[PDB]
């Protein structure tokens, strides 16, 4: 199908582990991100937390669309909705994860500039400039995600209809490489920013004033959570790519598992999305 | 609707733009407050900065503009005009280490420091302590003991020990130990060092303020 | 010596010789003043929106 | 306060000239500028306007597009670039300062102006009742005018101005909003109106009051002048 | 000769003054004002909000026309606000940013300004040049400037941070008359409607009635137990209100020189910064340190209403001569008009 060789599997393991963790993420994200959005709306609106509010709204969009994926999983590979719901949901999921990663990187850069470079124009940036930069950051993601909004209706499976857009097709097209970049480049940027913050803060201060390490620990927690919630789904995809190049043209000899493994470790993205409010918004005493 | 008031609205918009530009310029500028007893020490401190009422001094260091406000000559009750210095980035406190031998003066300086540190208005602004007359203090210590104005003092009659004891006595007056930090320093004859310490303290307090604005602090 | 003490005493004694009136008379005069201008106060009594210059 | 203008002389038809004016003694940047022309026989006529912020540049219907006005705030000078002049374009041009705020007195100061000779609807009109009235020293004279549209705005301010143009010199403002006298205007001058009919009273006439009296309307921006009443002593 | 006799004589004189006050006190204003119906709850809406200040506001004044008001803030800028349209008529850049007082001339031609600097600068607004300059510099004081209010186009009464109040002449720029009765820092200043007497408040917990022309005070009131922070003349001119850090408002009359009523409550524990009356004087408005403003009945001493539109300390409060609206300034850098 797809004018390529897509090799989707059907494993009787999704309906066992996915529903519980997905429901837990539902409960702990809807009550977390929505509450934080309500606090932000109710309560000074300078650029310091404009990016955080954009991250919060992106996250709220991420888990408000989850129902459709949960329906896809509970009735495994059984999608009853139309083409428009499928393309809209895929676009919204990709857009929300892209925006969350980009806003994580932006917040890390803002902290790095506010600590490593206390005297800079970016520190005292205007509200309008923050609004425009947030609009541009949303527009870039819109443009990147618009490519998959024009696809066809749910793909067939010799039976029920699927639409996931990942599969294990051997075309190694651009979107998978872009997905890899979205974890490689932002990870490096965030790690460099955190390392420079550590070097610049421990050199001259941080010997006392518990409120400083109280925040440096949260920064390290953010970094560790990012690496632990976005590394597995990436390394598994590298292994998928390696199997793609070493096999496939011969009618893959049941890669199996690795695909199941990718689709279970994909829950780490939603876990990170659900824990983001507690780690970022509620963590700050202000 | 408007026919002639549109020009007034445009003029108001221009005035608002000018006000915004001036406010951005002021925010970029860093505000410092000067306090302490003794005209000679404050004069020496201000002269050490290398480029009537309140005397305002402007100087630049490392591409950072510094504003210093003199209130020693105001001669007025501090309880009615100290709230005007809410947004001061840091407060510089200058005391003469040789005042202990002059009439009680060190006790007055300690009382003023305690009053300023515990002020509700300065519950967050940091205080920089400048100990003046280092050589004069050493000569006085070698001539007269520090126990004259410090009955509780019991230690070696040495410049280092006396300086450490004075610093410890001054720091303990800060009730808000967690919320406030004191950047004590000893003045030295050579130039470019006191200004460097002031710049470092201002950078530290600005980092704290930026972190607090972000939310981490 | 006398610039701040004798002068102060003279000032106070000048203050002490001023004739005074009963508190009731002052209270009645104040009440009459408020009553007379009761209708002339836009805040004490509601004002029509048309007469209000600040009406939207 | 002075307003020196230059750039006159004989101009061939269809040519282009760059009129320039120098402003001194006052804040050129904060004051708006108006350009007013005088026909050899007729009265003055508004040409163009530029605001303090160099915005809201407005032109009269008869010079719309043809004329362009620019200013140089740092240079403290005013410029009027006129192109494709016609025979009727000849007139004596004036430079007028103006400011706009509560209690302001626009059109208070008028430039001397320079001569300029060329070789050969939907606007508020000012129907002046009389073109010439005979007056004598020590007497009282009344000058009246009519406007097509009432100048009483919804804010209660009537947009009427009066100007006196003594022979051999530029006009000067007499009364603005028909309820306030400009700086240097003798208190004997007084004006009143009902929002559509305006009367100007000059009690205790003096020898220096001789000249011709002009009117203004400022409700709609395509400002129009009055016919003008000539006073002969 | 010696304090042992002069101080005792002063004490005996104060004893006589207090005895006379007690004898004159026959009936309190509280029980004599029960025959009039209560004013009732008053609701005021923020018709206009003025923004553009980027620092803490400390003082504002209303013009004679009751349309233009002048505001001062620590950023070193004076803005002439058109309350009807919220337009910025003028913007005067102050040489010294340490400013906490301002005033508007009755004729509207000049505006006064001052603060921690010892100068009550006078600026001309109706000049031909079109720009605002300093008409004169009155640097004859020693302590910090507290409040200077215009008396006329050429006379201004100034109260400084020292114990002395002075009267200035604009044309001459010299101390026409200096008052030294106060024994402490002077904070508040207000003028009578007739422009013949004025009352200055000081930190000595007392208020003195001064004579503009005579030069010596005529009455002294020591009802308050804390520093006197605010003062304002009653419209009738025979009484004046007072705000203080004690958290109570006391009304003193000029004739009987008593303390009529004390406006206080358990809830309020903070000081009062500014006080002013309405056109009729029935409603007394006082600005408090907490994030709200309160309206007090001048005769019943009841909380008529609460103006809680601010989020920081209220530093000034003015009522127009016309009385159609009240402007409340605070440390929020915003001015709000209530009516
Ligand atoms: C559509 C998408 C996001 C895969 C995809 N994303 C991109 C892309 C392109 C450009 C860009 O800037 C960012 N992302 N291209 O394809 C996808 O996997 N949907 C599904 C899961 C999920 O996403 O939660 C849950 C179950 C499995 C299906």
């Amino acid at each position: 199908i797809d004018k390529k060789n897509c090799c989707v599997f059907r494993d009787d393991f999704i309906v066992k582990v996915l529903p519980p963790v997905l429901g837990l993420e539902f409960i702990f994200g809807l009550l977390g991100n929505g509450l934080a959005l309500w606090i932000f709306c109710f309560h000074s609106w300078k650029s310091s937390r404009i990016f955080l509010f954009n991250l919060a709204v992106a996250d709220f969009l991420l888990i408000i669309c989850l129902p459709f994926l949960m329906d896809n999983y509970v009735r495994r590979w059984d999608w009853k909705f139309g083409d428009i719901p499928c393309r809209l949901m895929l676009f919204m999921l990709a857009m929300n994860r892209q925006g969350s990663i980009i806003f994580l990187t932006v917040v890390a850069v803002d902290r790095y500039f506010r600590v490593v470079h206390p005297h800079h124009a970016l520190n005292k940036i205007s509200n309008r400039t923050a609004a425009i930069i947030s609009c541009l950051l949303w527009g870039i993601t819109i443009g990147l995600t618009v490519h998959l909004l024009k696809k066809k209706m749910p793909i067939q499976n010799g039976g029920a209809n699927l639409c996931s857009s990942f599969s294990i097709c051997h075309t190694f097209q651009w979107h998978e490489a872009m997905f890899l970049l979205e974890f490689f480049l932002p990870l490096g940027i965030i790690l460099f920013c955190s390392a420079r913050i550590i070097w610049s803060l421990r050199q001259r201060q941080m010997d006392r004033h518990a409120k400083i390490k109280r925040a440096i620990t949260f920064i390290m927690v953010v970094a560790i959570v990012f690496v632990i919630c976005f590394l597995p789904s990436v390394v598994v995809r590298i292994r998928i790519f390696w199997l793609l190049h070493t096999s496939g043209t011969q009618n893959c000899e049941v890669y199996r598992s690795v695909d199941l493994a990718f689709f279970i470790t994909l829950s780490f993205t939603y876990m990170n999305s659900m824990l983001d409010p507690v780690v970022y918004y509620f963590s700050s005493p202000s | 609707l408007s026919a002639e008031d549109k020009a007034a609205v445009e003029r108001s918009k221009m005035i608002d733009r000018n006000l915004r530009e001036d406010g951005e310029k002021a925010a970029r500028e860093v505000k410092l407050l000067l306090l302490g007893a003794g005209e000679s020490g404050k004069s020496t401190i201000v002269k050490q900065m290398k480029i009537t009422g309140i005397v305002e001094t402007h100087f630049t260091f490392k591409d950072l503009h510094f504003k210093m406000f003199d209130v020693g000559a105001q001669r007025s009750e501090r309880k009615k005009w100290i709230h005007c210095f809410e947004g001061v980035t840091a407060i510089i406190f200058c005391v003469a280490l040789s005042d202990y031998d002059l009439v009680n003066r060190m006790h007055e300086s300690m009382k003023l420091f305690d009053s300023i540190c515990n002020n509700k208005w300065f519950t967050d602004t940091s205080i920089i302590l400048f100990l003046n007359k280092k050589d004069l203090f050493e000569e006085k210590i070698k001539k007269s003991p520090l126990t004259i104005c410090y009955p509780e003092y019991a230690g070696s009659n040495t410049y280092e020990e006396a300086a450490a004891y004075i610093q410890c006595q001054f720091e303990d007056l800060n009730k808000r130990k967690d919320t406030k930090e004191i950047y004590t320093h000893f003045t030295c004859s050579t130039d470019t060092k006191n200004v460097q310490f002031v710049f470092d303290a201002v950078t530290d307090v600005i980092i704290k303020n930026n972190l607090k604005d972000c939310g981490l602090f | 010596s006398i610039a701040q003490a004798r002068k102060l005493v003279e000032q106070l004694k000048m203050e002490a010789n001023i004739d005074r009136i009963k508190v009731s008379k002052a209270a009645a005069d104040l009440m009459a003043y408020c009553e007379a201008h009761a209708k002339e106060d836009p805040l004490l009594t509601p004002v029509p929106a048309s007469e209000n210059p600040f009406r939207e | 306060v002075q307003l020196v203008e230059s750039g006159g002389g004989l101009v061939q038809p269809g040519g282009s000239r760059k009129l320039s004016c120098s402003a001194s003694g006052f804040a050129f940047s904060s004051f708006g500028m108006h350009w007013v022309r005088q026909a050899p026989e007729k009265g003055l006529e508004w040409v163009a306007y530029i605001s303090s912020g160099s915005g809201t540049i407005y032109y009269a219907d008869t010079v719309k597009g043809r004329f362009t006005i620019s200013r140089d705030d740092p240079k403290n000078t005013l410029f009027l670039q006129m192109t494709s002049l016609r025979s009727e374009d000849t007139a004596m041009y004036y430079c007028v300062r103006s400011i706009y705020y509560y209690g302001s007195s626009p059109f208070d100061f008028w430039g001397q102006g320079t001569t300029l000779t060329v070789s050969a609807s939907a606007d508020i009109v000012m129907t002046q009742a009389t073109s010439s009235v005979p007056v004598t020293p020590g007497e009282s004279v009344s000058i009246s005018c009519r406007s097509s549209k009432s100048l009483l705005h919804s804010n209660g301010n009537t947009y009427l101005y009066w100007f006196l143009q003594r022979p051999g010199q530029s006009p000067q403002l007499l009364i603005y909003r028909m309820s306030n006298l400009a700086s240097g205007v003798p208190d004997r001058f007084s004006g009143s109106g009902s929002g559509t009919a305006f009367t100007l009273t000059i009690s205790r006439l003096e020898a220096e009051d001789v000249g011709v009296y002009y009117c203004m309307q400022h409700l709609e921006y395509p400002l129009t002048f009055g016919a003008g009443t000539k006073l002969e002593l | 000769s010696e304090l042992d006799q002069l101080r005792q004589e002063a004490e005996q004189l104060k004893n006589q003054i207090r005895d006379a006050r007690k004898a004159c006190a026959d009936a309190t204003l509280s029980q004599i004002t029960n025959n009039i119906d209560p004013v009732g709850r008053i609701q005021m809406r923020t018709r206009r909000t003025l923004r553009g200040h980027l620092a803490k506001i400390y003082a504002m004044h209303w013009g004679t026309d009751s349309r233009l008001l002048v505001s001062a803030s620590q950023d070193g800028k004076l803005i002439i606000w058109d309350s009807y349209t919220t337009n910025k008529v003028h913007a005067i850049p102050l040489r010294s940013s340490w400013v906490m007082t301002c005033a508007y001339a009755p004729s509207g031609n000049y505006v006064a300004c001052g603060g921690l600097d010892n100068i009550c600068s006078i600026y001309n607004l109706k000049t031909r040049e079109g720009n605002v300059r300093v008409s004169r510099e009155l640097a004859g004081h020693t302590g910090y400037l507290s409040c200077c209010r215009f008396l006329d186009d050429n006379q201004i009464v100034t109260s400084s941070g020292d114990t002395t109040c002075a009267l200035w002449d604009i044309e001459t720029g010299q101390q026409t008359t200096t008052f030294t009765g106060h024994t402490g820092d002077v904070m508040s200043l207000s003028l009578a409607p007739d422009t013949r007497l004025f009352v200055s408040g000081a930190c000595d917990a007392s208020a003195k009635l001064w004579d503009v022309r005579e030069g010596m005070c005529r009455q002294t009131f020591t009802g308050h137990e804390s520093d006197i922070n605010a003062i304002c003349f009653f419209p009738n001119g025979n009484a004046f209100a007072t705000g203080s850090d004690d958290a109570t408002c006391r009304l003193f009359d000029l004739r009987a020189d008593q303390e009529l009523m004390t406006y206080s409550h358990d809830n309020i524990i903070c000081g009062i910064t500014s006080v002013s009356f309405s056109k009729s004087g029935r409603l007394l408005l006082a600005g408090y340190d907490d994030f709200n403003c309160n309206v007090w009945d001048a005769l019943k001493a009841d909380r008529a209403g609460v103006l809680a539109g601010h989020d920081n300390r209220v530093s000034c409060l003015g009522v127009t001569d016309d009385g159609m609206a009240v402007a409340t300034g605070s440390w929020d850098s915003f001015l709000k008009i209530w009516n």
